[PDB]
């Protein structure tokens, strides 16, 4: 077809579609891999560690990254604010031109981190 | 039995836009215009009117064929301008020379009448 | 008996002119009748000029069967035969 | 009248790597000896590995050989041509492709023609 | 206008439920109809299923 | 400053990273289809010559989203590789092909044999074709991209 859509995003060619979108969504992964509150492992052991991490540093909040293996594409952010917080998962959607989380845009890790920060200190 | 009519040297069909251009994208700021149903008496007078403009680089003509009336002509200026402004600057130059060119025949008709 | 084995092929590895025009015929042919094209077609409308495509990237579902004087074949595929 | 042109293979070789100046060359003798020696090997107008096929294809080119050894030859490559490497593969790739491109046709109607 | 006949469908001597199951049957086997594969010509495409 | 080589992102490219080095360097043409895919946007090669008496280095981009925050790099392109693709040119520095073809070095790579594409011949862009079976014509053709380059170079006055 001489259109093609992903989404609200169109493109006219199979090359135009892969290298914007197959691209970035793939380098906006690997920054949300290689930044440092990420975790691959399994969902249970991400909330173990969260768990522990939370009750040895009682004194600050601790919000850590991990796959969402149900839903490809996505991420888990799974943030506990104390030991007597249940920890909360919020769903971040890898897009070409960033993180989507509480239907915002955030074109880094960094950004995404700070706000989420933002965030949690309004909704305070 | 195949000589077509002689009408069709100079009357323009309904479809057929007098006047295309199309931009000539090899070098930088060069358009290719052809003109139907005109010849050299048009194409060799704007030729030779734009050849003396200091800021027209290139330009020139050809007839492709002599049994079809029309022409295409090459005009490449500098940076700054753009040929079509070119283009209208020598078709009123040559119409002010007509011009004065007529009045001055007149005046001496007369003289001499 | 008469079909020479692959391993014993002996004759040109090249696709000859006369080979290549009668390719390229015959494929035009069964493309202007509604034939599957193997290539994919940008703009091209012309039933040659798609031939032509196909046999440039080697594509074109066809079988040279070259005739031995003596009534022996060598059977050779138009993928595998060079082309200018 | 023999095949493939030599002498415009061996001056579109110059040409094209610029085989002017007096830099020195880095081709090696035995690298032009074995590389001739290969070539005069590659000219197949009959394919078979039977020995009456072989005597018959060694047949078939002799003059043509006796033409290729005699232009290249090692001093007038060095000396004479002047040819670095990449230009002497380039024109043993050459000469190769060109004999196998002057071939007759199978199919030819040869006794009309 | 299509059962133009004044054939008498009286259901004791008319099987009505014979005549409608067999129009059923026809017109599911109208609905029937026939699908093939596609091809596509591209470096990175693939005739794969979704675990292949 | 190293001088800029850019490459389309295309897959359909016959030039891309995986196998530009041993191309343009090498002179040996390997088919990127069947290579892998290169992880790094940037690669550096060495051009020998014998109009220059030290072997040349450039450095070769892919993508200059990420690379052309400057302005001034756009000084050191001296070839630009496209596939005849119009949204090539979305984030370039004159977003139309026809402005930067006069301004640059276009190169388009075909297979010997193959049909043009309709915008690259309304373009000002070399074509240079590489033949699917014979490989010695490799070197010719890189040495023509190189004659090209190279008389940029010498035109731009450039010191190595």
């Amino acid at each position: 077809g001489r259109v093609l859509l992903v989404g609200k995003y169109r493109y006219h060619d199979l090359d135009e579609l892969l290298v914007e979108y197959v691209n970035n969504v793939a380098n906006k992964v690997e920054l949300m891999v290689s930044h440092d509150k990420f975790m691959s492992d399994s969902l249970d052991y991400v909330k173990e560690w969260l768990e522990r991490y939370s009750k040895a540093n009682g004194n600050r909040s601790h919000y850590i990254f991990t796959f969402n293996r149900k839903a490809p594409g996505w991420f888990f952010l799974l943030f506990k604010l104390n030991p007597t917080s249940e920890i909360k998962i919020w769903n971040v959607k890898a897009l070409p031109d960033g993180y989507l989380l509480a239907n915002n845009v955030y074109p880094d890790t960094n950004s995404l981190c700070n706000g989420f920060k933002t965030l949690m200190s309004s909704r305070r | 039995m195949n000589a077509p009519d002689r009408f069709e040297l100079f009357i323009l069909p309904d479809d057929v836009p007098k006047l295309k251009i199309t931009p000539d994208s090899r070098v930088p700021n060069c358009i290719i215009i052809k003109f139907e149903r005109e010849d050299h008496t048009l194409a060799n007078l704007l030729r030779e009117e734009l050849a003396l403009y200091p800021d027209v680089t290139f330009v020139a003509y050809k007839v492709e064929h002599p049994l079809f009336a029309n022409f295409v002509m090459r005009l490449q200026t500098e940076e700054g301008t753009r040929p079509k402004q070119a283009l209208e600057r020598a078709c009123a130059s040559i119409i002010n020379k007509l011009k004065t060119l007529d009045h001055k025949f007149n005046e001496e008709w007369n003289i001499k009448n | 008996e008469l079909a020479i084995l692959k391993e014993e092929r002996t004759t040109t590895p090249y696709l000859t002119k006369y080979e290549r025009a009668r390719i390229l015929g015959t494929r035009a042919l069964q493309i202007s009748m509604n034939a599957p094209v193997l290539v994919d077609i940008e703009g091209e409308t012309d039933p040659l000029q798609i031939a032509m495509k196909e046999l440039s990237q080697r594509k074109i579902p066809l079988v040279i069967r070259r005739y031995l004087p003596d009534g022996s074949y060598e059977d050779w595929g138009c993928d595998e035969l060079i082309v200018d | 009248p023999l095949p493939v042109n030599l002498r415009r293979i061996i001056q579109n070789a110059q040409q094209i790597f610029h085989l002017d100046r007096a830099k020195a060359s880095d081709l090696t003798i035995p690298e032009i000896i074995h590389g001739v020696r290969d070539l005069c090997k590659k000219l197949f107008v009959l394919r078979g590995e039977n020995e009456l096929i072989k005597e018959a294809q060694q047949n078939a080119t002799s003059l043509f050989q006796c033409l290729v050894r005699a232009r290249l030859a090692t001093r007038r490559i060095l000396e004479e041509f002047r040819l670095n490497r990449d230009a002497f593969e380039w024109v043993l790739g050459t000469i190769e492709a060109q004999f196998q491109r002057s071939l007759v046709h199978p199919g030819e109607m040869v006794g009309v023609i | 206008q299509v059962a133009g006949l004044n054939v008498n469908r009286n259901p004791k001597f008319w099987d009505i439920e014979s005549e409608n199951r067999d129009r059923q049957e026809e017109i599911d086997k109208q609905r029937e109809e026939s699908r093939e594969s596609r091809v596509i010509k591209h470096p990175f495409f693939h005739n794969m299923k979704s675990k292949e | 400053k190293e001088p800029i080589i850019v490459l389309s992102p295309a897959a359909s490219s016959l030039v891309r990273m995986s196998n530009v080095k041993e191309f343009l360097q090498e002179g040996k043409f390997l088919d990127p289809s069947k290579e892998p895919a290169s992880s790094s946007n940037l690669l550096a090669i060495q051009r020998k010559s014998s109009r220059f008496k030290t072997p040349i280095k450039l450095l070769v981009v892919d993508n200059v989203e990420k690379l052309f925050t400057k302005s001034e790099y756009w000084d050191r392109v001296v070839a630009i590789v496209t596939t005849g693709k119009d949204w090539q040119f979305k984030n370039y520095k004159y977003k139309d092909p026809q402005i930067l073809f006069q301004k640059f070095n276009g190169f388009y790579f075909k297979y010997k044999g193959d049909a043009v594409p309709a915008s690259v011949k309304s373009w000002n862009v070399k074509v240079l074709d590489i033949d699917r079976v014979e490989r010695f014509s490799d070197r010719q053709v890189v040495e023509q991209f190189w004659d090209t380059v190279e008389n940029t170079l010498v035109a731009k006055r450039y010191k190595s």
